[PDB]
């Protein structure tokens, strides 16, 4: 699942690679439940790794269907409540004008709940992009983006292994820290956990603070040796990458539909759609894997030697040795010119 | 004292073999030279019980220790126990200035 | 909590929606069967409990 | 002023004359153990609205 | 033998076996006096006095605060709703505080279940000389839907049963505009007839108004120009020869200004 | 009980010291100007801090009468001067207005 | 505060001993400048936790006519009021106070004032020998007209404004 | 027993066991006064009607309000004993005075 | 040992052993940079009585 | 769109429910306690008690 | 009996048990054909009329 | 010496001395209850303002 999700990150515009159903609390869960409560841990670290478009309201209306019965939020019409379930958010048209805008959230009301809308709203990754290929000498097959940037979903920097694995200047590094910090204010008042005869305030809180103060060299990996990884491996493809805009929470511009025409521009014919558009997302959707996301997030690892100019030189010698580039721009001239002929 | 040889750490240390050849250290790198010293300074001395295990259990290279706890109302307090000599860090020292 | 795609259909046809007259039409009817029998009728109550 | 409730600004005072400390005997001891109508060793105080101990 | 009672203490919904009053009056007045204390400290401990002085108070809150202290039912939620901002009405319509005992939004309509205009004492035994309470004593015999038009009242009341009447006020009401429907409640210290207090509300509207008629002086202003509700919509549940009937009747015919040939008393028995 | 919640009330709110005295540990200080001797009846446990002066004479507290009705007043008038319309904003801020007085009688 | 003729009272917070600020002291000679030279009490007291004074008084066309007149609003000195370290309980407010009705020497002098009103026209310059240190007149010819008064005594009424 | 929160408890085992006799007003709906006592093991779940004596009515709760006088100014006070030796031993406490 | 200072009941007992990201002074990572101890253990009332 | 009830019907505020004595059901129960506790009186209505 | 014992679950939330509850019977579509079966009704007795 | 601990310095009853309050409370001062280390400190405090005025 980590891995593919990783590679998912190519193809937005083909497949989007959304949580997996069975990742989400049983009935809606409930703060009141440990294991709900651990679900909504275990759930709300893997989400800003899918190219799903709406990915921040699905982690926060998890917890607004854990919340009912202790906070609730202002409802848009009279037909659907708080406690409808988060994995049905899968669609811009379904955001909650809460969520879009925070101030509509008192704090005197629903105090954990804006504070998870308004970490939701600053600390959320931000995409960016990276140039590859040579445009130059092998052209490039990119339609929607300009012709060198490979777009990401998530922050990266340049590379250096000597940095601190602690450092919460990492954006991944920040979210577990922000989301370990609001799991305890949560369980810290046993205002929400009206039932546990004992106190497990101290045991909550020591185990939150392990799973903030993990040693994990993950997110490092996913800021600075990821991007080089994909950058190295995207122009010798057999099926070059295929992207859509990574929008981060402006709603206005998430895309919601991929078509291909055949006809001409100043002609009006038959509305036959493509085959594309039929879809509920963006593209053929594929479920991940929640909990192994979020333990290969928790545990990574590098060899206690790496040196990463030879590492990397060893990796791309048997891989560059085995390219086909050259036969597939010789395939890309017989196809345009095969298109040409038939029309 | 032993780790800030070879990383980048918050305590005065003196460097003497920086004339060396060394790697770009890392976290695995800083964890295993840890284990190493840890293993020798049990082999000297004669020990079989958890010498150094609750500390390699982070990130060696900024290693501190302190201790706190905190009112109802917020109000904090800390321990930051002082930082005594030893006088097998000061040979070692000592031993690499010769 | 049901769900529906959003996307482009194929021109289904499910004819369910009637009016209320209709609807009142048959409930004046089927009061006129189940009426005075009670033992089509505490079944129904049964079922409910 | 003031501090959190306001305090009369303006003017300061203070006593100025402290009487000199007196030594207890056991003459004075006595005296207070047999507590005549005059000096009891201890005095009532009483509420402010009924008027009573 | 009974009291009747204003502005800040007039939401007092419950039962009243929860309120547990004295039995006299001098110590219930007692009683209260010394409680409405408490409560005006834990107000302004909450709110300062200096900072918030001029500013306006939500009065459906504050009826509902001092009815749940009263009644010891956990008034902290009601607290911080007391001052008002943009509305009296949208500010309980957009709360999201959990609190139905005292009222209920339903999509701009605003419920309030109205409370206690008088209040009974022990030696109140539904006597000849007793004044009437017009079924304003117990704990529910109406509930209030506010909102901002009657045309919106008026939808919300297609799906809603108004067949017990419901009450219009028209004039200058409470909190805003609103419709009143009656639950089916009865009155019974008049003896030889029981009424459904929603001719007991119109009744005692009616009998006022006349009242008012007769001591106008063209110099001397009234809170008020017509307390008579006119029945607004359950007419069709009742028609000739009813008391609801002839009850609007006598209310059109006050409010366009009758008066009775029979004086009536200062004080109703 | 009541006199003493309500200075506890007033003690424990929100404001600032406004005055130059802080309190140590030391030495409880006097200021250079405080009309207090004590220190000069002490043997241990005073100061006079030198550099920290209080503006404000010495005299006892002297406190006016009581009524249980209002009295009549005089005012008297200063050289500087406002806008009109500002004086007419300031006592709407202030006023009371919108109460019903009794009326009393014509004739 | 709309009817001409009525009464009028504000409340302002003062904490013990102190200077009362710019605000305050603006909205008394306000206070002042709308009633013109009627009759002022005050009342001290500790109200819902706190100490406020207020200051009632009525209002007439003749104070309004007066109140026309001046262009800046004079500013009483508050040291009268800042002495004041006392309690004075308050009272219900009434219209007409005066329980025992005027006297017959007001009543005589109301006839004056009132042959003087009726007397003055617009727009004329008058002059008043003796005045006394409350300009009355000021109240009773029009205000648009110059009024240069004598007396023996020194006044009690601004300048300038 | 070491729990902080002992005296909140043993006051609310009383006004449980006394529901439907007497009343107090509670925070809010979640905790009332038909919870149970072991459930307040917190400092922020301290009733608001127990941090102040007056909001129990004395003629409405006499019991609950005597109980609660009854902790407030009955419940043992803390002492100390002063162990050890630190001369040739140190002192390894950390939160106290050696 | 609080007796009923509800203000002074402890809440938490942290340990540190880590610099958290630059800080290098303790006294400042120490706020951020805990992790808390402490378990419950349960008695007998009836025994103890 | 209306569903006629014998009883009155109020919302919950919370949902984990605990109980409480604030409703009709409980007050007519009371009523009629309090009823035949007035009136059990062994003189005028059982002699032999 | 009923009124006078009743107790629900030691730790329930009604919006868990009510979602678990409620489901199955949400998802068996008999409820859309009756309506075909009104309009049937409603046609047959118009065709005699 | 956690609750605070109050010497007098003026002319103390038996000679030099501190003072250690316990932690006992005052319950007849109803929307507050001090620990008696402060009760102690209030009362000598109102004491000596009285004091003054006089
Ligand atoms: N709980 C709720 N009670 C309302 C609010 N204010 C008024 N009451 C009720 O509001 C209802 C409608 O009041 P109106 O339409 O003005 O008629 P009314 O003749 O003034 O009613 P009364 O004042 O009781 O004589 C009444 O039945 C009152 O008991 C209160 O602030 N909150
Ligand atoms: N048992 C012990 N009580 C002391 C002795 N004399 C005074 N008391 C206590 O000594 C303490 C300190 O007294 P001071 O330092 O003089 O302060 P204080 O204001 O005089 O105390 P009070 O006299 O109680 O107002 C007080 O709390 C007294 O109750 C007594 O002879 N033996
Ligand atoms: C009590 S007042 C009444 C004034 C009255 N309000 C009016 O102007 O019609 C009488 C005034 O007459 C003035 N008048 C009397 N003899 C004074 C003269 N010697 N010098 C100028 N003032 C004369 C006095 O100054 C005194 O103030």
């Amino acid at each position: 699942s980590f891995r593919v999700a990783l590679a998912g990150w190519l193809y937005n515009g083909v497949v989007t690679t959304v949580i997996d159903d069975s990742s989400y609390p049983k009935d809606g869960g409930s703060v009141t439940s440990l294991e709900n409560l651990w679900d909504f841990f275990i759930l709300a670290l893997a989400l800003p790794l899918t190219t799903d478009p709406c990915a921040p309201v699905k982690a926060f209306m998890t917890l607004a269907n854990m919340m009912v019965g202790f906070e609730t939020i202002p409802m848009d019409n009279q037909i659907y409540t708080q406690s409808r379930r988060a994995s049905a958010f899968s669609t811009p048209h379904t955001w909650p004008r809460c969520f879009m805008n925070i101030q509509l959230i008192s704090p005197i009301d629903a105090p954990i709940l804006r504070q998870w809308a308004e970490i939701i709203h600053r600390y959320w990754p931000n995409p960016s992009q990276i140039r590859y290929g040579t445009p130059n000498v092998f052209g490039s097959a990119n339609l929607f983006t300009p012709p060198e940037v490979l777009l990401l979903p998530i922050d990266h920097q340049p590379a250096n292994v000597t940095t601190p694995t602690l450092d919460f200047t990492n954006e991944l590094t920040n979210w577990r820290a922000r989301v370990c910090e609001l799991m305890k204010n949560l369980v810290d008042n046993q205002r929400y956990q009206p039932g546990w005869t004992q106190s497990l305030v101290s045991s909550m809180r020591g185990t939150l603070g392990k799973l903030k103060l993990i040693k994990s060299m993950t997110p490092m990996y996913l800021q600075q040796l990821a991007p080089v990884e994909l950058a190295v491996i995207a122009p010798m493809l057999p099926f070059p990458p295929f992207q859509v805009p990574y929008v981060r929470l402006d709603r206005d511009r998430v895309p919601t539909m991929v078509g291909v025409t055949r006809q001409s521009r100043d002609t009006i014919t038959q509305p036959a759609l493509s085959l594309s558009t039929t879809n509920t997302t963006v593209g053929v959707p594929l479920a991940l894997d929640a909990r192994a996301i979020t333990v290969a997030l928790l545990s990574g690892k590098y060899p206690p030697d790496l040196v990463t100019n030879v590492w990397y030189a060893d990796a791309i010698y048997p891989m560059y040795a085995d390219t086909e580039v050259f036969s597939n721009l010789q395939r890309d001239v017989i196809t345009c010119e095969a298109v040409q002929t038939l029309v | 004292t032993l780790v800030a040889q070879i990383s980048e750490t918050q305590y005065p240390v003196d460097r003497y073999l920086d004339w060396i050849p060394s790697l770009r250290a890392s976290a695995a790198t800083a964890a295993t030279f840890a284990e190493w010293v840890n293993t020798s300074m049990k082999t000297a001395f004669d020990l079989s019980d958890m010498l150094l295990e609750p500390l390699l259990s982070g990130d060696p290279r900024m290693t501190q220790l302190a201790i706190q706890y905190q009112q109802y109302n917020g109000r904090t307090f800390n321990v930051i126990p002082e930082m005594p000599g030893s006088v097998i860090a000061d040979c070692v020292q000592l031993t690499a200035e010769v | 909590t049901v769900t529906s795609p959003y996307a482009p259909s194929v021109n289904r046809l499910m004819p369910y929606r009637i009016s209320n007259a209709e609807r009142q039409i048959s409930q004046i009817i089927r009061v006129m069967n189940i009426g005075n029998n009670a033992t089509v009728i505490q079944p129904v109550l049964q079922d409910i409990s | 002023a003031n501090v959190w409730g306001v305090r009369l600004a303006d003017s300061l005072s203070s006593p100025t004359i402290e009487t000199r400390t007196r030594h207890y005997t056991l003459h004075d001891f006595y005296s207070d153990l047999d507590a005549s109508v005059g000096k009891e060793p201890w005095r009532p105080l009483r509420n402010q609205r009924t008027n009573e101990i | 033998v009974a009291v009747q009672l204003f502005r800040p203490l007039q939401g007092l919904v419950f039962d009243t076996q929860l309120y547990g009053f004295p039995g006299t009056f001098s110590q219930w007045e007692q009683f209260m006096k010394e409680k409405l204390r408490v409560l005006k400290y834990e107000v302004l401990r909450i709110y300062p006095i200096s900072t918030y002085n001029h500013d306006r108070v939500n009065v459906f809150v504050a009826n509902a605060l001092v009815g749940a202290f009263l009644s010891n039912q956990a008034f902290y939620d009601l607290l911080p709703l007391l001052i008002v901002n943009d509305t009296m009405i949208s500010d309980l319509l957009g709360t999201g505080a959990a609190l139905s005992q005292f009222f209920q939004s339903h999509g701009e309509v605003l419920e309030v279940a109205a409370g206690r205009k008088y209040l009974q004492m022990n030696n109140y035994s539904n006597d000849d000389d007793d004044p009437p309470l017009f079924a304003k004593d117990l704990s529910d015999y109406a509930k209030a839907f506010y909102s901002d038009t009657y045309e919106v009242l008026d939808r919300f009341f297609w799906t809603h049963d108004s067949s017990a009447g419901v009450l219009v006020h028209y004039d200058k009401p409470t909190n805003g505009n609103h419709y009143i429907l009656g639950t089916l409640t009865q009155m019974v210290s008049a003896p030889p007839h029981i009424i459904n207090a929603t001719d007991a509300l119109l009744l005692e509207s009616c009998l006022e108004q006349f009242a008012a008629n007769v001591r106008a002086r063209s110099a001397q202003p009234v809170t008020r120009l017509d307390q008579c509700y006119h029945l607004r919509w359950g007419a069709q549940y009742v028609g000739e020869d009813s008391l609801t009937y002839r009850l609007g009747v006598l209310s059109l015919l006050a409010t366009n200004g009758y008066q009775l040939a029979r004086p009536i008393p200062k004080q109703l028995t | 009980n009541r006199w003493l919640s309500s200075f506890v009330s007033q003690v424990v709110s929100d404001g600032i010291n406004e005055t130059p005295l802080w309190p140590q540990e030391r030495y409880v200080q006097i200021a250079y100007d405080s009309p207090s001797v004590v220190d000069g009846a002490t043997q241990y446990g005073y100061v006079r801090r030198n550099q920290l002066r209080l503006g404000m004479r010495i005299s006892a507290l002297q406190s006016l009468s009581d009524t249980p009705a209002p009295v009549q007043w005089l005012p008297q008038y200063t050289i500087d001067q406002v806008a009109v319309d500002e004086g007419d904003a300031m006592v709407s801020q202030l006023t009371q207005l919108p109460l019903r007085p009794d009326y009393g009688s014509i004739w | 505060g709309s009817s001409v003729t009525g009464i009028e009272i504000i409340s302002i917070e003062n904490p013990g001993f102190s200077n009362m600020t710019q605000a305050a002291r603006v909205g008394i000679s306000g206070l002042c400048a709308n009633v013109g030279n009627a009759r002022k009490s005050i009342a001290i007291y500790e109200s819902h936790g706190a100490r406020v004074l207020t200051i009632t008084s009525r209002r007439s066309p003749a104070s309004a006519r007066r109140k026309a007149r001046l262009r800046y609003l004079p500013l009483i000195d508050p040291r009268s009021l800042e002495v004041q370290a006392r309690t004075i309980l308050p009272s219900n407010p009434v219209l007409f106070d005066n329980i025992n009705g005027a006297s017959p020497h007001v009543c005589l002098t109301m006839m004056y004032n009132f042959e003087v009103s009726s007397a003055v026209y617009d727009g004329d310059v008058v002059l008043d020998l003796g005045t006394g240190p409350e300009a009355k007149i000021l109240e009773l010819i029009p205000s648009t007209s110059p009024v240069t008064c004598v007396d023996i005594r020194p006044t009690a009424q601004p300048n300038g404004c």
